[PDB]
């Protein structure tokens, strides 16, 4: 299905799709915002912002090219998007502004106009996005003063500090041929983009990236950027997870997938199997909620967010969905991981079976740039019909039960306890 | 290993309590018999038995 | 919500001893409280399980505060208790007036 | 229920205190009541003997009984009127029944 | 605390026995004319006690003019409780006119109930 | 600053951050109250229990 | 082949109390006796007939607990 | 429950006097140092008790940045006596900083209760 090859220094990865109708080839890197530093964090936003410039990409719409970019903790990803029959305008275009000829798009007078607008775009990010500057801020404060801890956009205070160097610099130091996979998705094959990608001799930079001296650890926390002015009560809380290449990572998403996601003002999400609603919904303690798995190289997180309008009876929402918690170690039934099973087999199947062949660009270089190569749909399905009871207690008993967590908070939050409330909550005393 | 140590004596809170209680009860008892030997020695021929002793000789 | 709350004497409870929200920077004075009503505590059951051996004419008082002080097993130690304990129940009581005296708690909300 | 069960405790308490009190006035028929209701307690087949002996204070009922039964019969009615506070409490949460059996939230009287 | 389904059910094999219908029907008559609700103007369905949950929707599921004749004659019941009389008799309620009206609502809810907990001790056959 | 940037918790953070070392000790510590609490409530309540059992003047006259 | 229905069971239960959560709190609370019966043998140490019957029959922690006081120096 | 009327009419008769202003003041900023608020990173006007309906409007009336400021400084002096520290010396207030600032909204509080209660009380002169 996936096929992966190693040329002269560039790893090239395919999903070849013969029914659809767009193609989408690009480059794919390994060194999202966990490569930075404190003070120039927000690089990879300024690239993929110079990169989607409006003369970068009406050169692309001359050709008929739609760009576009991705920015995460591990992985950042380039990808143009085209017609079947144009792959090599994509493939040129890509070589010859981003690859080579770099010096056009860090032109001053486009640096100042592109930092302006990502320094406009991170400002209404930070105060009118609540329920992800909290997550921002959950991953900020579960792995403080470790390169895990820094906010994807940046930060106000460090993107006002960048010049053109800066972002030169980093492209030295990361945007290389052992730091990248060609991705090619939607109905290109693979020995077209092979054939093209040797039939231009296309090589990004000769280096090795800078190894970094720690690794990401877990430091349980909390963080309150409380503000009485806000309607709702914002919370994400999380525990340390798994890391992707662990045994336990469908563990850990089948572990969310059995407490779910839930909306109040939705009909058919009040009426899900989770023994979470039964409890929050007589007194209306909640508005959402989304329990994750997010998993990165170094680390993991396993959690919930929520928001809330109920300010009064926020530790009873917390309390009654960590007493639910905390039936994965006791009593965690056969029908829950079947009904999780199947929800899980369904969302995997919409996240990796979609339409979009710039999604698919993005899941196959971050997972062949991570472990080499990618685990087919097949094979994760036979891996999530394997679970049983035991690997779930077993997996709780390990990550969840009597854990520290880390908590950010925005909002309304004078209602949340504190963190040795919700810490003691981790673990009931046997009853 | 503090891994097994927490699985079997700190994760479930029954064998906790219960550990607590079994050592109340070993420690009452060897605590008693301790303080009773160190206040009858240290009181050595001014007890009782020590008087009768010496008055049975 | 939690039983804790929705009980009618949990609380009560709860809403006194486990959820009250307490100023975070109030000093090992405002433990004066919690002591003096462990005082009465003491009061109360050593002075109960001494009135089970006492009798209260004037011919029989101090000869069964004896009866309690010698051969009523650990008498000594209700009688010691109830005497020290209500000697250490006004030295307690005596702070806490100091300290509302000292810190302003006389003052206009109680 | 909870209302009808803290009844059920204050009218086990009441038995109690009235008994203790009929025992303290050493009448004939008090002090043999006190026996047969003591030894009632024998029965029990291994701890029987010393919960009957720790209740006399002695071997039958004597002085320490009678102190005992008095300490006793004066300090349970202030459980019961701890207990009836309680009732009050169980009760006014959902308010008083009527004779017809449905909902008197309809009209109301202060 | 026997809910209405069980009720149902034995009522239903009662009434469709032509043995058992024809011995035990008189005597619930008679017991419906004894019990002496009528007598205060009210319908049985107004008798049934509130206060669960099964009976809270089924209330707020009953029609706006059902329930202002219902609180209307419960009402009266009361008033007339606090005099130690009872209606004229013109004003009780008549056989035709004791009608099960909450009954459909409370099978309702009830069927939703226990359709509820026997979804949530829900067991797959894998 | 900031608020992305959290301040110096170096001088009171523990260099070796095993969750089962610190848990353990500190259930260690409660449990060592908690045995400590228990043996000198079970010898508080048999204090005043045994001072209910006889009296030596009637256990002379038994 | 294709799945047209459901095939279920509902199993055991009385309200919230499940059998599988029976099987699943069977154990800890087998521990749950045994601490509290633990907590017995705390809490009637000093009682005689629990001693003479039970806490004295500890191989080590026998003779601990009674006295040799010689029948010669108690006036009862 | 002194005025702050009073406090201001005899504290501006010291400071508008020439001979006792230059004796009473040195002894009130050393009785001001000795106070040792400002250690805790406190301005006076965040010492005033706040549990009156003249402090309530004073603080409703305050602006909204004011407020932000004094609910820091008021949260940052429990963190500091929590720990039993002090502030260290570069976070103290000064002496320039000190500012009276929620005095003229008391003031006027104040005058606005005393003339209500002096119109309550009118008596017309016929
Ligand atoms: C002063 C007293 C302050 C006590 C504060 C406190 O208990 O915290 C409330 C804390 C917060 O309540 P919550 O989070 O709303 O309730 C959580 C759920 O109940 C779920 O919580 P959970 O399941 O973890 O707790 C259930 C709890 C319930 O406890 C029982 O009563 C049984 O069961 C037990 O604790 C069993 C303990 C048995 C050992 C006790 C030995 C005594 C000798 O709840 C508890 O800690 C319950 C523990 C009971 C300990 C106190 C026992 C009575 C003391 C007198
Ligand atoms: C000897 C003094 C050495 C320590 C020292 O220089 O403290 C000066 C220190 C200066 O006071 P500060 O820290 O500016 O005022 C804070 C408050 O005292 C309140 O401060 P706090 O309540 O956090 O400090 C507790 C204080 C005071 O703690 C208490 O007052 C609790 C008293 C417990 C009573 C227990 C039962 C009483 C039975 C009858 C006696 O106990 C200590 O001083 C422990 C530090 C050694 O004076 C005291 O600490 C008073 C100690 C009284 C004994
Ligand atoms: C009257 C006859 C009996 C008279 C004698 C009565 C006994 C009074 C003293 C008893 C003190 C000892 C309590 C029992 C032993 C003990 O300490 O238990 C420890 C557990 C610890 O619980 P934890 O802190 O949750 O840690 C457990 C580890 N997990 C499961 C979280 C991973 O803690 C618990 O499970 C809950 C313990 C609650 C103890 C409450 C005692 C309160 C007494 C004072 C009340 C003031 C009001
Ligand atoms: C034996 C009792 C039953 C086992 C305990 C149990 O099973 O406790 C489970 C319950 C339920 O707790 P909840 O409110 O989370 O559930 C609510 C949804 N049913 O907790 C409690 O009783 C509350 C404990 C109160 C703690 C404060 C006590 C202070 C006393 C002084
Ligand atoms: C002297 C004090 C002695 C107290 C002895 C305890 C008596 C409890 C009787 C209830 C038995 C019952 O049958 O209770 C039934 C109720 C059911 O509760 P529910 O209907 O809410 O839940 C229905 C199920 N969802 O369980 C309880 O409430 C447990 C109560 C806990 C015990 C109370 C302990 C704290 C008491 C503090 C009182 C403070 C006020 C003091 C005066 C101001
Ligand atoms: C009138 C007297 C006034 C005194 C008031 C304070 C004394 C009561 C303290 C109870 C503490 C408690 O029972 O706490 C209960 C805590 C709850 O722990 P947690 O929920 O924080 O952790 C939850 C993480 N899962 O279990 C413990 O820690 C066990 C250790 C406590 C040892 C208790 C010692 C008993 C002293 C008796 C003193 C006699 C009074
Ligand atoms: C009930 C209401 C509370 C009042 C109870 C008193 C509480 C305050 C006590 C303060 C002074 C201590 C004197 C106690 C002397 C004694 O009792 O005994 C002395 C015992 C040892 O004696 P022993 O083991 O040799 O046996 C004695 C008979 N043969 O020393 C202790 O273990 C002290 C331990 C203190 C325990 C504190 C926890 C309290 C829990 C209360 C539970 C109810
Ligand atoms: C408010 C709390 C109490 C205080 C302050 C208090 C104070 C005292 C004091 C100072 C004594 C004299 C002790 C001595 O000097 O030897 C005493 C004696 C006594 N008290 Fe209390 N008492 C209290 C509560 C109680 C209660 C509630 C009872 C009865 C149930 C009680 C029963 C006795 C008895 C029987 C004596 C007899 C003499 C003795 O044994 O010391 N006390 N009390
Ligand atoms: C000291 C004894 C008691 C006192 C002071 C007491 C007090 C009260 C009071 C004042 C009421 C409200 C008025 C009323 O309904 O009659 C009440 C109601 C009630 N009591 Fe008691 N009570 C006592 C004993 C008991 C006992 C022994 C029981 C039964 C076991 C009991 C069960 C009830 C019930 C069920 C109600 C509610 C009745 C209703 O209103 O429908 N009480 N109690």
């Amino acid at each position: 299905a996936e096929v992966t090859q190693l040329s002269n220094g560039i790893v090239v990865a395919t999903e070849h799709n013969p029914s659809a109708h767009t193609a989408s080839v690009g480059v794919v890197f390994g060194s999202g915002a966990a490569n930075e530093n404190p003070y120039n964090n927000g690089v990879s936003n300024l690239w993929k912002n110079i990169f989607l410039s409006k003369e970068n990409s009406a050169v692309a719409a001359k050709e008929g090219l739609a760009l576009s970019s991705n920015i995460s903790r591990d992985f950042q990803s380039y990808i143009v998007s085209s017609l079947p029959g144009s792959t090599d305008k994509s493939l040129d275009f890509l070589n010859q502004s981003f690859i080579q000829q770099k010096a056009n798009l860090l032109s001053s007078s486009n640096f100042e106009a592109t930092k302006k607008s990502v320094l406009k775009q991170v400002q209404d990010f930070e105060e009118n996005d609540h329920p992800n500057r909290v997550l921002e801020h959950l991953h900020s404060t579960a792995f403080q003063n470790t390169p895990l801890s820094l906010p994807t956009r940046g930060t106000l205070e460090s993107l006002e500090n960048l010049v053109v160097a800066d972002l030169e610099s980093f492209a030295n130091n990361h945007f290389l041929n052992s730091n990248a996979v060609v991705v090619g998705t939607g109905n290109i094959k693979h020995e077209d983009l092979v054939n093209s990608i040797e039939s231009k001799n296309l090589s990004l930079q000769t280096g090795t990236k800078p190894v970094l001296k720690k690794k990401a650890a877990f430091l349980g926390s909390e963080v309150r950027l409380r503000d009485d002015t806000l309607p709702k009560a914002w919370i994400s809380l999380a525990v340390e997870g798994e890391p992707v290449n662990s045994p336990n990572y469908f563990v850990a998403k089948l572990a969310a997938q059995i407490f779910g996601s839930y909306n109040a003002f939705e009909p058919a999400s009040r009426l899900q199997g989770i023994k979470l609603l039964d409890n929050i919904q007589e007194y209306q303690l909640c508005d959402n909620f989304n329990h994750f798995s997010l998993s990165y190289k170094d680390s993991g997180l396993w959690g919930f967010s929520t928001a809330t309008r109920n300010v009064t009876m926020i530790d009873d929402l917390i309390h009654f969905t960590l007493k639910q918690w905390n039936r994965l170690t006791i009593s965690v039934t056969d029908t829950e991981v079947e009904r999780a099973k199947s929800l899980l087999k369904l969302q995997l199947g919409q996240l990796y079976e979609s339409g979009n062949p710039v999604n698919d660009a993005n899941l196959l270089g971050a997972e062949v740039l991570i472990k080499g190569s990618k685990l087919s749909l097949g094979e994760a399905f036979k891996k999530i019909d394997a679970i049983t009871v035991k690997d779930v207690k077993a997996w709780a008993g390990k990550r969840l039960w009597d854990q520290d967590i880390a908590i950010a908070g925005t909002g309304q939050i004078e209602g949340l306890l504190d963190y040795m409330r919700i810490r003691s909550d981790m673990s009931m005393m046997r009853w | 290993s503090f891994s097994s140590l927490y699985k079997t004596f700190f994760k479930r809170n029954a064998v906790f309590v219960g550990t607590i209680f079994a050592g109340a009860f070993v420690f009452q008892t060897v605590f008693d018999t301790a303080i009773t030997s160190w206040y009858e020695n240290h009181n050595k021929g001014k007890l009782w038995k020590d008087v009768k002793a010496r008055i049975a000789a | 919500m939690a039983f804790r709350k929705s009980n009618v004497y949990l609380s009560l409870v709860n809403s006194y001893i486990i959820d009250s929200p307490q100023p975070s920077s109030i000093n090992y004075w405002w433990n004066m409280g919690s002591l003096l009503g462990l005082c009465l505590v003491i009061q109360i059951v050593t002075g109960i399980f001494m009135a089970m051996h006492y009798s209260s004419n004037i011919e029989l008082a101090f000869s069964s505060v004896e009866h309690i002080m010698r051969d009523v097993h650990n008498g000594y130690i209700l009688r010691y208790l109830h005497a020290n304990g209500a000697s250490f129940f006004f030295m307690v009581m005596f702070m806490h007036m100091a300290k509302g005296l000292y810190y302003g708690s006389y003052r206009s909300p109680r | 229920v909870t209302l009808w069960n803290v009844g059920v405790i204050i009218f086990i308490l009441t038995i109690a205190t009235a008994f203790l009190g009929y025992c303290c006035v050493y009448g004939q028929m008090s002090h043999w009541g006190a026996t047969v209701i003591t030894n009632l307690f024998s029965a029990i087949p291994f701890v029987g003997n010393d919960i009957v002996s720790w209740l006399w204070g002695g071997f039958s009922v004597s002085n320490p009984t009678i102190q005992r039964f008095f300490a006793l019969h004066y300090l349970v009615p202030f459980i019961i009127a701890a207990m009836v506070i309680m009732h009050l409490m169980a009760l006014h949460i959902h308010g008083s029944s009527n004779p017809l059996g449905i909902t008197g939230n309809l009209d109301r009287i202060p | 605390p026997q809910s209405f389904t069980s009720i149902a059910r034995i009522g239903d094999y009662i009434l469709k026995s032509p043995v058992l219908s024809k011995l035990c029907v008189p005597v619930a008559n008679q017991f419906i004319n004894l019990a002496g609700y009528k007598k205060l103007g009210l319908k049985f369905d107004d008798l049934i006690a509130e206060e669960n949950p099964i009976m809270q929707t089924a209330l707020r599921r009953l029609p706006e003019d059902e329930s202002y004749a219902r609180a209307y004659r419960i009402i009266r019941a009361h008033q007339t409780e606090l005099t130690h009389h009872l209606l004229p008799r013109n004003e009780w309620i008549k056989a035709q006119e004791d009608v099960p009206y909450l009954l459909p609502y409370i099978l309702e809810a009830e069927a939703a109930a226990k359709e509820k907990d026997e979804l949530d001790n829900i067991e797959v056959s894998k | 600053k900031s608020t992305y940037r959290t301040p110096n918790f170096d001088d009171v953070l523990k260099e070796n951050n095993d969750a089962d070392k610190g848990r353990s000790y500190a259930y260690f510590m409660v449990g060592a109250m908690g045995l400590l609490s228990s043996a000198g409530a079970k010898s508080t309540v048999e204090t005043f229990i045994s001072s209910m059992t006889a009296t030596a003047d009637v256990l002379a006259m038994a | 082949a294709y799945t047209s229905h459901l095939s279920s069971k509902t199993g055991l239960h009385f309200g919230r109390l499940s059998l599988r959560s029976l099987t699943a709190y069977a154990p800890n609370l087998m521990l749950w006796g045994g601490a509290s019966m633990l907590g017995l043998f705390v809490f009637t140490e000093g009682w005689p007939k629990f001693q003479d019957t039970l806490y004295k029959k500890i191989p080590l922690l026998g003779p601990t607990l009674e006295d040799h006081t010689p029948p010669e120096d108690k006036p009862n």
